[PDB]
């Protein structure tokens, strides 16, 4: 359809559309208008992306300012799916409008998910795949081959076609889907990734996940092509700060030290034969180091640093390197007394948190080493790598951590914790230790975002309560509000369920793991439950080593063969590839009719971006509270540190990081207003809990559904299933749930 | 933490303490506008329908008194009985899934008794084994391969079972039925299944109302009795033509003699207008010259499908009427604020409540109208 807002005319994709889109819509406008930050929450069952998409594309191609869109996901899978709503919006404009406006919309991701080469696409790590481009697209290829032709360096027929051709005319105007981008390149051999990274400037509308934009290792040279009045939108936010809290966290180990050390002999050894052969490079960039200079104006723009930038680019020192590690055989004494000093700490035989001000002063007292040449380690060692012809950098990589440790250190002094502990695992003959810097402030790495943009729109399926997120990050919000989703018949039941059919309370508390009652009450629960769901049971776990062992105990105990009569078993695993594979798997079976049941962990991969709506969702089954682990020193430190600084009660927090991964999992089940599913809390605790869920599911859940056992509530879910079966009642739900455009208007004239 | 006892006493004596005729009028009001839209939809008279029945494990279940089984065969029998007397030209067979196979139960054949020997010999085993779709609709899409053009290839399925195990891709016989033209109904007991779904949907042209779930006992048997009806056709699908068929004349024979379908004595018998061969009950297919064989009788029971009698629009009370009686049983009406009087728009007479669904059940003409001379 086609209908108008105050002074926005924006055209829907549909010819329906839900009540809640149109208050979604608007709100949005109005915080678009009045500028600032909004936090809107959403059901998960109404249509989010379209509507933010169609009303944020109409805003720029109205207004004269033509203020581009940034879209920022979580995951890669999310990009897809926004882009190919994205593709539907744009069709469908062309089609009303008669002629294909002119505008671009990319994805961004890492070469690993864009590489067409048939040789480095064939890598199991990223990592590598990076360093392979590098060497036959960091220029030093093409130099060698232009000064002697019969050099056996070789290129990439991909990134080489791209000169050929001008950067605007590298893809047709419209929008590309990774699907769609690759298809048309591997056409014409061209890179999609170098394509994209070129090509951001001039994109109307960009979309990526959090990681480009929150860490400032991949983040800065993004944001820098990015506009600065351009929308922001966050999408499925509700777990931002852990994102941001990982951006500025790092671990070493013993054996990470060990290998540094091998890496800082190679790198010495390295030096004594360039000097013997070629020493005029090192005075050349000697000479630019006493000038000035930074590893900005040396390296070219096709090249990139060997180490990526660990801080944000507004704490990194602007003066000139300090002189202790201005010559190579310097800073590599610098870099080795640096290790050693590592190396001796992790020698400790009990845990201590330390802040990096007193590790600092430590350091300089049983070394020499001060506070600033750390800020520049890493810059001075992408200088040296780069200088060195270091082609291969597999003994190097290990000094990347060490280099990375010393600039975070040195950097930041609060929101920051070190902790040393002599045993990585608990259970382990002999002790591991490991070093862990942490961030315990999320605010520090989307400060920088709150900055910069004017405009940021805050929006997910179940990011409540919507207080907390103001607070946990330091940002202030125009307008934050919860919609409840208009339906006219239940279309999600959620239940809450305390104890098994014998009365017996069943929990998921990791110290009673291994318990027969709990395990055997569970293990009833989810055959009962695969009785009655007709095609897709999706079940949840707190973390992966409880469902390890529960299901190993199905197992012993015969629970597992009474569910292979009803549904096939898919089981997550930690081979990305292989959970990969068992999603396919158990959707086909959902489709073809012999039923699955996929067992996830409530904070895996799963639960981070895959949606079951349909039929290969239909009951999902949250077993216990995906609790973290109390007894970490990460976890411990970070609510001190909230605690005292934004006064947020470690219960309180700890109730609440649970709460948005289970709701996080309730919530992809429903996608339209048609679609059904039964939502089931296996736990006693859950039964306090319901104000803590989001309004949506709080609203749908009823006072005699608090405290249910596994007997009453399979007689409501095969209730409930049945009643859901039967054809609806359109006159039930033509203007109440569903608006038309007639309907539209009625709306907008009683407002008015 | 005091326990419910020592909070109250229930007193259930509290709870309970100590127009009506327009309302039982309205709800008549509102339940002739449902039937108000009939149109003369084009049906397919002649019909080719394999039934398939659900005998697994999972209709064992206690659900339905005595169990799934024993009363989806009881109202299977009461199916066959139904379905020929409203289509006597149709044919009909029948198919059960068992142990994860799907077993021959009946021939496609327009003879209703043989049906119910083999739905009542079915009632005494116990069902078993997991269900198979594949397996059944690859046996229904053979069975009604030998079928004329014109007829209609249908196949109502009774499904019990939440999953279903199958040795080949599904979606690919669903493809084929599409291709072959078949048209599948599905009755689920439990709750929808998305293959059903699917096959109801893609198979159909796209029309999701082919795949009913029951609710209660009560509803079953209406949705069993809605199968009766023809299906309407779709518009693209043309499969006009012509079907050569006689009209035998009865005889009245002296002494039996043979006939030339089951080679059995029968004193009385149908001669074939085609090849004079005799034959004993109608409508079948003569055994010698491959002649449909019906009587004028047969024809005349579907003509109310191809012109259905128009609805009943109530009247108000604020007009006047024309008798106080009812034309056709002059039942005098009751006075009751409201009006029970229906008329007929084509002739414009009053009929009382009992005749207006006597007369669009049983009867399917007007009484008014056909006294009414042009
Ligand atoms: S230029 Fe593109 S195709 Fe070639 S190696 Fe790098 S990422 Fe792969
Ligand atoms: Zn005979
Ligand atoms: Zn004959
Ligand atoms: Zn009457
Ligand atoms: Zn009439």
């Amino acid at each position: 359809m086609k209908f108008y807002i105050d002074d926005l005319p924006v055209l829907f994709p549909y010819p329906k559309i839900y009540p809640e889109q149109y208050n979604y819509m608007c709100d949005i406008k109005k915080t678009l208008d009045v500028g600032g930050n909004s936090i809107l929450e959403m059901p998960s069952g109404t249509g989010k992306t379209v509507s933010l998409l169609s009303l944020t594309i109409a805003y720029q191609m109205h207004y004269p300012e033509h203020r581009k869109i940034i879209y920022c996901s979580r995951t890669m899978s999310e990009i897809e799916k926004a882009l190919v709503e994205l593709e539907n919006l744009m069709d469908y404009r062309t089609k009303e409008l008669g002629y294909q406006e002119d505008f671009r919309g990319l994805g961004l991701t890492s070469r690993k998910n864009l590489c067409l080469h048939p040789e480095v696409s064939k890598e199991r790590k990223g990592t590598v795949v990076d360093e392979k481009c590098r060497r036959m697209t960091n220029g030093q290829a093409k130099r060698k081959l232009e000064e002697d032709p019969e050099a056996n360096v070789e290129l990439c027929e991909y990134h080489e076609n791209l000169y050929n051709i001008e950067v605007e005319d590298y893809l047709p105007k419209g929008v590309f889907s990774f699907e769609k981008l690759l298809k048309y390149c591997e056409e014409k051999t061209l890179c999609p990734y170098f394509i994209v990274r070129r090509m951001i400037s001039l994109c109307n509308i960009i979309i990526y996940s959090y990681h480009y934009l929150l860490d400032p290792k991949i983040a800065e040279r993004v944001s820098n092509e990015v506009s600065k009045d351009s929308i922001v939108i966050f999408d499925e936010a509700h777990n931002i700060d852990n994102v941001c809290i990982e951006s500025l966290s790092l671990d070493l180990t013993t054996d990470a030290l060990r290998r540094a050390t091998r890496g800082a002999n190679a790198l010495d050894e390295r030096i004594s034969e360039v000097r013997k052969v070629d020493s005029q490079k090192l005075q050349d960039e000697y000479e630019k180091l006493v000038q000035g200079l930074h590893s900005a104006d040396i390296l070219t723009d096709q090249e990139e640093p060997f180490v990526e930038t660990p801080v944000l680019p507004q704490d990194l020192l602007t003066e000139a390197i300090p002189g202790n590690i201005r010559r190579a055989e310097h800073f590599v004494s610098f870099l080795k007394r640096l290790i050693e000093y590592l190396k001796t700490r992790m020698k400790v035989l009990h845990v201590i948190s330390e802040t990096p001000k007193s590790f600092l002063q430590h350091l300089k007292q049983l070394t020499f080493i001060e506070r600033k040449p750390l800020r520049f380690c890493s810059e001075r060692l992408s200088l040296l790598v780069r200088t060195l012809e270091v082609t291969e950098v597999e003994d190097f990589t290990a000094l990347k951590d060490i280099a990375t440790f010393a600039t975070l250190i040195s950097t930041y002094e609060e929101g920051f914790l070190l902790i040393i502990e002599p045993y990585e695992i608990e259970n382990a003959a002999v002790p591991n230790p490991i070093m862990r810097f942490t961030c315990l402030d999320a605010s520090i790495a989307i400060k920088p975002v709150f900055e910069r943009f004017s405009s940021v729109i805050i929006t997910s399926g179940t990011i409540s309560p919507l207080d907390m997120y103001p607070r946990m990050l330091n940002f202030k919000t125009v307008l934050q509000k919860s919609y409840a989703m208009t339906l006219a018949k239940k279309s999600f039941l959620p239940m809450i369920i305390t104890k098994g059919s014998d009365q017996v309370a069943i929990s998921s508390r990791f110290e009673i793991r291994n318990d027969p009652s709990i395990v055997r009450n569970y293990g009833s629960m989810l055959v009962e439950f695969a009785k009655i769901t007709p095609d897709g049971m999706v079940v949840f776990f707190p973390s992966y080593l409880y469902m390890e062992s529960i299901v190993s105990m199905w197992q012993t105990m015969g629970i597992l063969d009474e569910v292979w009569k009803h549904k096939l078993i898919l089981v997550e695993t930690p081979d990305a590839q292989e959970t990969s594979l068992a999603l396919e798997t158990y959707r086909k079976a959902c489709s073809n009719g012999r039923g699955a049941i996929l067992l996830s962990v409530a904070r895996g991969k799963v639960s981070e971006g895959i949606d079951f709506d349909h039929q290969y969702g239909r009951t999902v089954l949250m077993i216990g509270i995906p609790f973290q682990y109390t007894e970490s020193r990460i976890l411990k430190a970070r609510l001190e540190f909230m605690r005292e600084n934004y006064r947020i009660r470690e219960n309180d927090f700890l109730s609440f990081d649970a709460m948005r991964h289970a709701a996080q999992c309730l919530g992809r089940v429903l996608r339209g207003k048609d679609d059904y599913g039964v939502m089931v809390l296996a736990d006693r605790r859950f039964s306090r809990k319901r104000s803590q869920l989001p309004k949506w599911i709080a609203q749908g859940l009823s006072d005699a559904d608090l405290n249910l056992s596994t007997d009453m509530a399979i007689s409501n879910t095969k209730q409930f299933l049945r009643t859901m079966a039967q054809p609806t009642d359109p006159k039930d739900q033509e203007g109440v749930s569903v608006w038309s455009y007639e309907d539209l208007i009625k709306h907008q004239n009683s407002r008015k | 933490g005091g326990y419910a006892w020592e909070d109250e006493i229930k007193r259930s004596w509290d709870l309970v303490k100590v127009a009506s005729l327009v309302a039982s009028i309205v709800e008549a009001r509102k339940k002739r506008t449902a039937k108000k839209n009939i149109t003369p939809y084009q049906r397919g008279i002649i019909r080719s329908l394999i039934l398939t029945l659900d005998c697994s494990e999972a209709m064992l279940e206690k659900d339905l008194r005595p169990n799934r089984h024993a009363m989806i065969i009881q109202y299977a029998i009461d199916f066959v009985h139904e379905f020929f007397d409203q289509n006597p030209i149709s044919q009909m067979g029948i198919i059960i899934m068992r142990n994860g196979l799907a077993q021959l139960v009946s021939q496609v054949s327009g003879n209703p008794q043989d049906h119910i020997d083999a739905l009542k010999s079915i009632r005494k085993q116990e069902p078993k084994g997991n269900p198979s779709l594949q397996n059944a609709l690859e046996m229904a899409r053979g069975l009604l391969l030998p079928v004329p053009a014109h007829c209609t290839r249908e196949v109502l399925i009774v499904f019990g079972s939440l999953s279903t195990t199958d040795p080949g891709d599904i979606h690919q016989t669903i493809d084929s039925l599409v291709s072959e033209k078949i048209r599948v109904k599905v009755l689920g007991l439990s709750a929808q299944v998305a293959i059903c779904k699917e096959l109801c949907k893609a198979t159909n042209y796209g029309d999701e109302s082919f795949y009913k779930i029951l609710l209660d006992e009560t509803h079953l048997k209406e949705l069993f009795n809605e199968a009766v009806t023809p299906l309407p056709v779709n518009k693209i699908n043309k499969g006009f033509t012509l079907v050569k068929m006689g009209f035998p004349t009865r005889i009245f024979e002296d002494t039996p003699t043979f006939c030339s379908c089951h080679s059995k004595l029968v004193y009385g018998g149908y001669f074939c207008p085609n090849c004079h061969s005799k034959v004993c009950s109608l409508p079948t297919v003569c055994p010698c010259c491959d002649l449909m064989l019906i009587l004028s009788t047969h024809l005349a029971r579907s003509y109310h499908h191809l012109m259905p009698l128009k609805t009943f629009a109530e009247v108000p009370t604020t007009e006047k009427f024309r008798s106080e009686d009812c034309f056709s049983c002059q039942s005098r009406f009751p006075i009751l604020l409201t009006s029970s009087r229906y008329r007929c728009e084509d002739c414009k007479q009053e009929f009382c409540v009992d005749c207006d669904v006597f007369i669009h059940e049983i009867l399917h003409n007007c009484p008014g109208c056909e006294s009414k001379p042009v």
